[PDB]
């Protein structure tokens, strides 16, 4: 009956119901069935994933002083066109953004600066086109670059100042004027407002027959952001720069933004002092000069600008601001709020102040910044910047390596000043014939790249300003042949740092710590793994670290080291020691993490939560 | 009947399809720079030409109803035809069906995923629930089949004119920067220029079968060697101004971090309804693995009376006129490709034996004229053609072995020597046991999937 070759008529007697008949609907509904739960999976698998690291989140920043960084044309200035040439060293750190300080064309190039033209590059740096040309570099590296941008005053010599005092047009208002009585040299102001820099902050033109205002010196007015005409100059020059690919701003003097409008006299600090002795900025309390009411709508109208251009995918516009130094809770709202969005982060500068390396200086830093921080945000570590002594100067050279390692496995967005990773120190002493701040000028000395006629910066006669003098061991050629060196170790940490999902998006724990030692776990639900940094700040010790985390094995090995004597060693946990200014990256497997007991909610922090999950290889949020 | 202009409107929209989509990712990371990337899209579009004008021969002298079995039957005997059935079975057909259906969930997902790549999981689950989708709807129905077919061909031209477009309008603009200083960084070399001519000719396949349309053309002689001459080459003009359209917006470095390089495209230059593209693309790529479904049954039929393949395969079930044994095992190893391996790693596995069957097929056009056959050719295409197409596909199948080994050759050529020991122990010898393992496997088949033979 079954004759394998069979005709319709034959089949159908057979193929009826007897056993053949039930499988082929339930393989036909197991079909469908499975169709209707994969399409079903994977919108729960793209909802539940979490939404993956910005550029500004996922990488350090590299902040370059252009005038120190390499010098193309023998002038002794580096330019715009030896920062091109240097941008394959900068991917060997794998930097992600590359943060240059203001060069626009200056009258000033300090004291917070004097721009003659937003709009131009100053020669010494080179010309619009130089600039195109490394835009263009940089995007093809894989890199960022964001700009400094300071709005608050101009230089006198601006056009807009010059038509100002000729009440040309317009340009009336565009600065901060009022009337004063000057007869024989000698101007008593409108009140006793006093300048950052210390003394009258109101200056008399000889024009205008007027007074005008300067937070700065007095190469520097004040523009007036109370008329709507200035800031919509300041959202022109916003787009002009965003147009030629920057990848974002960090805006400085933000919370000189806006004076008080009645122009009242400030309180003394010594109520019982003469009021024509008051010069310095410090003999006064700052409440109509410093963040006013409506200082902060004019900040969150620069990040609607500049949402004009990041809508795109992959382009988004990074907005930082650098952070208020008297206030940490006036600082955290620049993070704006969960309606209402502002700065991407605003510059923690917190670690650039310590000038002595203890154990609780440090911890204190760390605990108050990550609890003062609103629920969803993003830090950043910012250990050195041109206005302060150099870390090898602050603190000493023992401490380059563990402060490189502290950045690195903090939370955040670690931002590194150049020199930083190969352990730069100040100059002792420079003549200098420009308008510097000598205070803060030696730590802008030029980059040591080597042993040559100016550590290989200039190739010149003589550069703007003399390098260190021990160039000839601590440089770029030097550190990169040495196994064991602060540029070595700042390559591991930035390259286990950029590919661990370990230490980008995990939890962090900071368990206890006395004096002169930091312990801090990193760990992520479903990776069965977590790191222990064991940082030494003090003299030295020999610690147990299975009385303290109650979670660690007896032998755990040290995946880093900055004495770099422990590549791949195991160590006992009973007896670690740490000699001053030591610290491990211990890692081990463990099924018990931190976050999850109770006695620890009160001191883990993290972001963004976000489980692992071994069978699907992903990160996802529900959990 | 139809005519010259019908001749050609039906080969182009042939031949454009999900590859120009998917492959300029993969071209541009082996050349490195836009200059020659553009080259090769041309010097593949030519080579493409001159494998289906020599296609041109063979189908008018033999005039058979198989597609490309045929051929080798004709010429070297009965073992290549048959290795071509076994390839064409386990390698060719449902590998090219896991690659369309691999980069249908690329552009299905990448909006999702805004800025950063999809993880695995998600464009497999998505890519395995249009296999079985596309392999069901195709078994159930044949007029489903023919009812989303010349919608799904809408959208896939209607995206190609808005890319190039838009592309021109940009150029006049000025936006030169990319194209400015080509060729600066070309690494020209066997190991890439090879696997780079595997990724470009990805986009042209669908010329091979371009035969069938002599039947109903008006006069198929005279006209159809030129509705090939001027359709394809007026295609690979089509690419280079679409491939020259990307790099208008974007640079050589963000082209190679997106998969879905359209995606990338419809962002930055069509704000207002940017997921116009993912949307359509998506259309155009299911629209062309349905035009792979109804193909599975046609050559098994052709190769089911020779006794190279099993006839069971070419049954046709009673309640519905759709080859199902046929198509649920071809979707049934599509599956099993698309978990080990990615786009990338399949079309270097489909387009290395693709090719070698592609030589051997006009070395036999040669071979035929050149010695055995002298039987008379209507269309006849010079000399010169052929012995370039084997003298170019003997390089794209032995340059990319020896200088850029990978495990997917090994396991391609596995799979047809293993064909190959299939040969000797069933069909060759027709050993007495080998029987009563066929006959009581076919009826059952039959008697569990109600398929019954077609004639
Ligand atoms: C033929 C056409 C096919 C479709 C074409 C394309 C269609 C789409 C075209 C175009 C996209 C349109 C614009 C989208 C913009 C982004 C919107 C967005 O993110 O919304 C989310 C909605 O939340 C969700 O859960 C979305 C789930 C999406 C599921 C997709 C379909 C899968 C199956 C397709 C059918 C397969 C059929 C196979 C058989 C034929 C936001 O949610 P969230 O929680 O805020 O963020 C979670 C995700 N991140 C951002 C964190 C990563
Ligand atoms: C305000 O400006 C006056 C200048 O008019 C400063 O006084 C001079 O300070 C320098 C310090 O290097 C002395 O060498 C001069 O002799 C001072 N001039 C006179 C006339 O005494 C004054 O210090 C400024 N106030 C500050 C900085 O708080
Ligand atoms: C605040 O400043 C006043 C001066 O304006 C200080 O008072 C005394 O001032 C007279 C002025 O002739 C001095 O001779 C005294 O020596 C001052 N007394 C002191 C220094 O104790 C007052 O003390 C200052 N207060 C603070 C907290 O510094
Ligand atoms: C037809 C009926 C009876 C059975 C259907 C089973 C199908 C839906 C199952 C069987 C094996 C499965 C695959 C097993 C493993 C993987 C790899 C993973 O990284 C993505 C999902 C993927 C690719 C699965 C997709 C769904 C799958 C193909
Ligand atoms: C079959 C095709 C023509 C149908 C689509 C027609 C419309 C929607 C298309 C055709 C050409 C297209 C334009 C081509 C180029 C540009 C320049 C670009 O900087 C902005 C979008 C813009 C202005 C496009 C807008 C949409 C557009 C007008
Ligand atoms: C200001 O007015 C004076 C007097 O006429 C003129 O010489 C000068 O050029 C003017 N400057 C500007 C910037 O208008
Ligand atoms: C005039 O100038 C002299 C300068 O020595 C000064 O002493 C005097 O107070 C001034 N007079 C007025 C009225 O400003
Ligand atoms: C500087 O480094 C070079 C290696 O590039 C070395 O040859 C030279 O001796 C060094 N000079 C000094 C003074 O150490
Ligand atoms: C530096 O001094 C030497 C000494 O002759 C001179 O040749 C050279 O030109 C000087 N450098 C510059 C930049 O002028
Ligand atoms: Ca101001």
């Amino acid at each position: 009956r079954p004759y394998a070759g069979m005709p319709k008529e034959v089949l159908f007697q057979f193929s009826g119901q007897a056993r053949y008949r039930i499988p082929r609907e339930v393989l036909f509904w197991l079909t469908v069935a499975s169709v209707l739960l994969l399409i079903a999976a994977t919108i729960a698998i793209i909802a539940i994933s979490p939404k993956c690291l910005d550029w500004w989140q996922a990488g350090p920043m590299y902040q370059i002083y252009p005038r120190s960084f390499r010098d193309s044309n023998k002038d002794g200035d580096g330019d715009l066109k030896g920062i091109q040439d240097k941008l394959d060293y900068i991917t060997t750190l794998n930097i992600k953004t590359v943060w240059i300080t203001s060069f626009y064309k200056s009258s000033l190039k300090d004291f917070r600066h004097a721009v003659e033209d937003f709009q131009e590059i100053d020669p010494i740096f080179g010309t619009m086109k130089d600039f195109e040309n490394l835009v263009a570099a940089i995007h093809d590296k894989g890199l960022k670059l964001i700009i400094d941008f300071i709005p608050n005053h101009t230089s006198d010599k601006h056009a807009w100042f010059q038509w100002s005092r000729n009440r040309t047009g317009k340009y009336t208002d565009y600065y901060i004027w009022h009337d004063c009585n000057y007869e024989n040299g000698t101007t008593i102001p409108p009140n006793n407002w006093l300048s950052v820099y210390g003394n009258s902050s109101w200056h008399f033109d000889e024009v205008r027959k007027q007074c005008y205002f300067h937070q700065f010196m007095k190469e520097q007015p004040d523009l007036n952001f109370r008329n709507p005409d200035v800031q919509e100059e300041i959202k022109e020059i916003i787009q002009f720069w965003l147009s030629k690919g920057v990848d974002g701003f960090s805006f400085n003097a933000l919370q000189y933004l806006l004076e008080a409008k009645h122009l009242r006299d400030e309180a003394q600090v010594n109520k019982t002092q003469i009021p024509d002795t008051v010069t310095h900025y410090s003999q006064l309390h700052h409440d109509f000069t410093t963040t006013q009411v409506g200082m902060h709508d004019i900040v969150r109208s620069f990040r609607q600008t500049m949402n004009q251009y990041s809508r795109e995918p992959g382009r988004y516009r990074f907005m930082g601001t650098e952070a208020h130094g008297e206030s940490i809770t006036e600082t955290m709202v620049y993070y704006g709020l969960p309606f209402i969005q502002e700065a991407d982060f605003p510059f923690n500068s917190y670690l650039s102040k310590l000038d002595k390396p203890s154990g609780n200086s440090v911890s204190e830093v760390i605990t108050s910044w990550l609890e003062n921080m609103p629920e969803g945000k993003w830090p950043n570590w910012m250990t050195g910047g041109p206005d302060n002594v150099r870390l090898t100067s602050r603190l000493g050279e023992k401490y380059v390596n563990i402060m490189n390692m502290l950045v690195f496995t903090l939370p955040g967005t670690p931002i590194t000043y150049y020199g930083e990773e190969i352990g730069m120190r100040n100059i002792l002493a420079a003549n200098l014939n420009e308008n510097y701040d000598t205070g803060t000028l030696f730590s802008k000395s030029p980059m040591q790249w080597d042993n040559s006629s100016n550590a290989g910066f200039s190739e010149g006669n003589h550069t703007w300003l003399p390098t260190s003098s021990d160039y000839h061991t601590v440089n770029v050629d030097v550190q990169k042949t040495q196994p064991r060196s602060a540029l070595k170790l700042y390559q591991e940490l930035s390259l286990l740092h950029a590919n661990e999902l370990l230490l980008s998006r995990g939890w962090f724990c900071y368990l206890r710590n006395d004096n002169h030692s930091i312990m801090y776990t990193r760990e992520l639900d479903g990776i069965n793994k977590v790191f222990l940094m064991v940082l030494n700040f003090g003299e030295s010790s020999l610690l147990n670290l299975k009385e303290m985390i109650s979670n660690i094995p007896t032998r755990v090995r040290i995946r880093l080291s900055t004495s770099s004597a422990y590549s791949g060693r195991e160590v006992d946990t009973h007896a670690v020691t740490l000699a001053s200014g030591e610290g491990l990256i211990l890692e081990y497997n463990t099924g018990n993490l931190l976050h999850r007991q109770t006695a620890f909610k009160d001191r883990c922090f993290v972001s963004n939560r976000a489980c692992y999950s071994r069978v699907l290889n992903i990160l996802y949020s529900l959990c | 009947e139809l005519g010259l202009f019908s001749g050609t409107c039906i080969i182009v929209g042939t031949i454009i399809g999900s590859g120009i989509f998917i492959s300029p990712k993969s071209v541009l990371s082996n050349m490195e720079a836009v200059g020659p990337c553009l080259i090769i899209w041309a010097m593949c579009g030519v080579l493409a030409t001159l494998g289906a004008l020599c296609f041109a021969e063979l189908g008018t002298m033999i005039t058979k109803s198989g597609g490309e079995y045929p051929y080798l039957m004709e010429a070297f005997g009965p073992i290549p035809a048959y290795l071509f059935s076994w390839s064409s079975l386990f390698v060719i057909k449902p590998s090219s069906f896991a690659i369309i259906c691999l980069s249908f969930s690329e552009y299905v997902c990448a909006p999702f995923y805004s800025g950063c790549s999809p993880p695995q999981v998600v464009i497999k689950t998505l890519a395995a629930a249009a296999i079985l989708l596309i392999s069901t709807v195709n078994a159930l129905s044949v007029r489903l089949g023919s009812y989303v077919q010349n919608v799904f061909t809408a959208a896939k031209m209607v995206i190609v004119v808005i890319i190039i477009i838009s592309g021109l309008v940009l150029l006049a603009q000025g936006n030169t920067r990319n194209f400015e200083n080509s060729f600066e960084g070309a690494s020209l070399s066997v190991g890439s220029i090879s696997l780079a001519l595997y990724n470009g000719l990805w986009a042209y396949d669908g010329w091979n079968q371009l035969n069938y349309i002599t039947e109903e053309l008006r006069n198929p002689f005279r006209n159809l060697p030129l509705a090939i001459i001027i359709g394809i080459p007026l295609v690979t003009g089509c690419y280079i101004l679409m491939n020259v359209s990307y790099f208008t917006v974007m640079t050589a470095t963000e082209l190679l971090q997106s998969q879905a390089v359209a995606v990338t495209f419809g962002d930055r230059v069509l704000y207002p309804a940017s997921w116009i593209v993912p949307l359509f693309v998506a259309f155009s790529t299911i629209g062309a693995a349905n035009g792979s479904c109804f193909t599975a049954g046609r050559l098994v039929f052709v190769a089911g009376r020779e006794g190279h393949m099993l006839k069971v395969l070419s049954y046709i079930s009673v309640k519905r006129l759709t080859p199902a044994p046929a198509i649920m095992f071809h979707s049934m190893i599509a599956i099993i490709y698309i978990i080990p391996g990615d786009i990338n790693s399949l079309v270097n596995y489909f387009s290395f034996a693709a090719w070698l069957f592609y030589g051997l097929t006009i070395t036999g056009l040669i071979v035929m004229r050149f010695t055995r056959k002298e039987l008379k050719r209507p269309i006849k295409v010079p000399i010169f053609i052929p012995i370039l197409v084997t003298l170019l596909s003997v390089f794209l199948v032995l340059a990319p072995i020896i200088s850029a080994p990978a495990w997917e050759y090994l396991y391609c050529v596995l799979f047809m020597l293993s064909g190959l020991v299939f040969y000797f122990l069933f069909v060759h010898y027709k050993f007495g046991w080998a029987q009563k393992i066929s006959k009581p496997l076919t009826m059952h088949l039959q008697m569990l999937m109600e398929v019954v033979p077609p004639e």
